[PDB]
């Protein structure tokens, strides 16, 4: 009754039923969690998505039988989950082929809405520059409005929605590899319920530069057909052909527990994890952070250094614009640095990082970690060395820590179940999680942390 | 005092016998399980129109052959797991040739308060039930629901056996 006495407890969360789903041998409580799941809220128990599906691949045939009935449940209230499913069962399989046929028996518009999306993306690869790509991606964007109105959306979205266009003259490709990925922007009317309406009418068709976010919005809708309607919403997504997302989708999760975890106590750190889409385990869309650009391409345009341009941009130091930007800086530096060193992030320079309007900066590449550099530069934003501001960040990656600690097992947990048969490249060695384990140092007092993070950051100065 | 009641639980492995028996004799249930090695009994005395009896159940490495002289049988499978009720045609060949030829039986569905998880409908296995001459109770050993009651039938089933002259 000990077990049964912690189950019937507020004390369960999705992430302890898991947990014990994970590790627990005993079929009687497999099956009364599989049963469990159907109580907690929708919402809560998706998050989750990646690792369930992933068990069910991987496991014992115990543990699938516990875990599909409640797949199959919301599949039949719900195709995006439906679809996700199906797109994630496929990925991690290279047991699982059985359950993904069923679920993709209706469907068919959104799986040739996708194909036909990357296939565009593999075509580009003939082009052999950026600028080339980009011309035929947007006349071939063109040639989906004629199927536009659709009946499809992307799942990417944080609502249920209808795709109605696609302002082709918008999209743009960001660089100029082989199978380079491109940036589009698609026109969308909000539902209520997708499962249960219309689809829209068709509005007959009748320039693009670089500009803000909110003021895009304006340009595209006095120039959409659908614009006038108060339905109307913008949405972009960045499409990756040949690009895997699995490493970059379990960053996701963790990014995201780490802003929970900081929320919960009361740490002001601020990071951005960015929605990860996976299609093929090959393929991927990502929904991209607005408002932001690199590094390296601020420092082409500015010709400036990084406070200079600060400077530029807010303000002299006697502005609140100025000032308010820089804690904006100061604590999204500590957010990711943690992140970096905890996820052991490598390969950091001026073209994964992104700087918002607000002063946040934002790293957005994720290969290279598991199994950050300090440059003066970023040092001088902060006002020096010997800075309170400086220090402050100091204090923010401490109190940031003392905080993970606290919950280090709900991140571990999210990592250590994708281990689970997994032929990732950042899951090398049989160590890794168990190294990962003693980088939260749960042995240390807070005065050995206090001293670790003084070193940490000297380490991070060299280069 | 007045009788005792030789009764037997049998079903495939991971059906809930041993925690019917738990809840039951001993009001007791746990999600861990160690398996039942052979055999076990455990013992609870109930009184029917004013007398007192005693049931003495067993629960159950295929040779047990307990049976004999077994007058009732709770015959249990997993409503969450359609393979143990599959069995239940086996359980009942089994039954009549190493157990006595008219003894009392009732099915049990078990684990009912897996409701999203359920996979035997009542009907289909209620069905087979008045089919057949056998009892139909369902049953959580869980959440001790017609724990009592599943006994209790088979005990007044039982009972109704007096044929005096
Ligand atoms: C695009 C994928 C390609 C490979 O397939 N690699 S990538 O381009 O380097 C790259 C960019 C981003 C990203 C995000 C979330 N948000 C923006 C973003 N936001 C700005 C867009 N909007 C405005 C108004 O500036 C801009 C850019 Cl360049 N990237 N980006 C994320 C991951 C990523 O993969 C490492
Ligand atoms: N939700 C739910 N789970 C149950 C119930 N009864 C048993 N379980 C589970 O079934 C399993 C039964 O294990 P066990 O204690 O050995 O009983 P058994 O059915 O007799 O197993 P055996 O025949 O191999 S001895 C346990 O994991 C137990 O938690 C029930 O009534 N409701």
């Amino acid at each position: 009754s000990w077990l049964l006495r912690l189950f019937e407890s507020k004390l369960f969360d999705i992430s302890m039923a898991i947990s014990y789903l994970y590790n627990s041998k005993e079929p009687g409580v497999q099956a009364y969690i599989g049963n469990r799941l159907f109580c907690f809220r929708n919402e809560d128990v998706d998050f989750y998505l990646p690792q369930l599906l992933n068990m069910y691949i991987h496991m014992d045939e115990d543990v699938g039988d516990a875990i599909k009935p409640y797949i199959v449940h919301r599949c039949r209230q719900s195709i995006n989950f439906s679809l996700q499913c199906a797109l994630l069962l496929g990925a991690y399989s290279s047991r699982g082929t059985k359950l993904r046929k069923l679920i993709l028996s209706r469907l068919a518009p959104e799986r040739e809405f996708i194909k036909s999306l990357m296939a565009i993306g593999k075509r580009l690869a003939t082009l052999p520059t950026k600028e080339q790509k980009t011309q035929r991606l947007i006349s071939e964007l063109s040639l989906l409005n004629h199927k536009l109105p659709a009946r499809v959306w992307l799942p990417t979205a944080g609502f249920d929605h209808h795709v109605v266009r696609v302002p082709h003259t918008q999209a743009v490709v960001l660089n100029s590899k082989d199978k380079a990925p491109y940036l589009i922007y698609v026109e969308v009317l909000e539902c209520e319920n997708f499962d249960t309406t219309s689809v829209p009418a068709r509005i007959p068709e009748n320039v693009a530069l670089k500009e803000p976010w909110q003021e895009k919005v304006r340009r595209i809708r006095e120039g959409s057909p659908y614009g006038h309607l108060p339905n109307w919403r913008l949405l972009s997504v960045i499409v990756k052909c040949g690009d895997d997302l699995r490493q970059e989708l379990l960053a996701f999760q963790v990014l995201k527990q780490l802003q929970s975890i900081w929320e919960q106590e009361r740490v002001p750190l601020w990071i951005k994890p960015y929605k990860i889409l996976v299609i093929s385990a090959d393929s991927g869309m990502i929904e991209p952070v607005v408002n932001a650009v690199s590094i390296h391409q601020v420092k082409k345009q500015s010709q400036l250094s990084l406070l200079d341009y600060f400077l530029q941009e807010h303000g002299s130091y006697t502005t609140e614009a100025f000032l308010s930007a820089q804690r904006n800086f100061v604590q999204s530096c500590a957010g990711y640095c943690l992140v970096c060193y905890l996820l052991q992030v490598k390969d950091r320079h001026n073209g994964n990082i992104l700087l918002d309007a607000e002063g946040h900066i934002i790293h957005i590449d994720f290969g290279f970690i598991l199994s950050f550099k300090l440059t003066t530069e970023f040092v001088d934003v902060m006002g020096g060395l010997d800075g309170d501001m400086f220090n402050y960040y100091k204090m923010l990656m401490l109190q940031g820590l003392i905080a993970a600690r606290k919950h280090m097992d709900k991140v571990v947990q999210i990592v250590e179940i994708m281990q689970q048969g997994s032929q990732l490249p950042c899951f090398h060695g049989s160590s890794t999680i168990r190294n990962l384990k003693e980088r939260f140092h749960m042995s240390m007092t807070e005065e050995q942390l206090q001293l670790l993070v003084e070193q940490m950051v000297d380490g991070s100065m060299r280069s | 005092y007045d009788y005792l009641f030789k009764v037997v639980l049998i079903g495939d492995s991971g059906v809930g016998k041993s925690n019917l028996l738990s809840r039951f004799t001993r009001n007791e249930f746990n999600l861990e399980s160690k398996s039942t090695i052979g055999v076990e009994f455990a013992t609870r005395s109930i009184q029917v129109d004013g007398k007192t009896i005693k049931a003495q159940i067993w629960d159950t490495a295929i040779t047990s052959a307990y049976y004999r002289g077994a007058v009732g049988a709770l015959l249990v499978y997993d409503i969450a797991k359609h393979l143990t009720y599959e069995n239940v045609e086996r359980w009942l060949k089994e039954l009549r040739d190493h157990a006595d030829s008219n003894i009392v039986i009732m099915l049990v569905g078990n684990k009912s308060d897996l409701r999203h998880l359920r996979a035997v409908p009542t009907d289909e296995a209620r069905a087979f039930a008045e089919k057949n001459g056998l009892s139909f109770i369902e049953t959580s050993a869980l959440d001790s629901t017609n724990v009592e009651a599943a006994f209790q039938t088979i005990l007044t089933e039982i009972y109704r056996i007096v044929s005096q002259k």
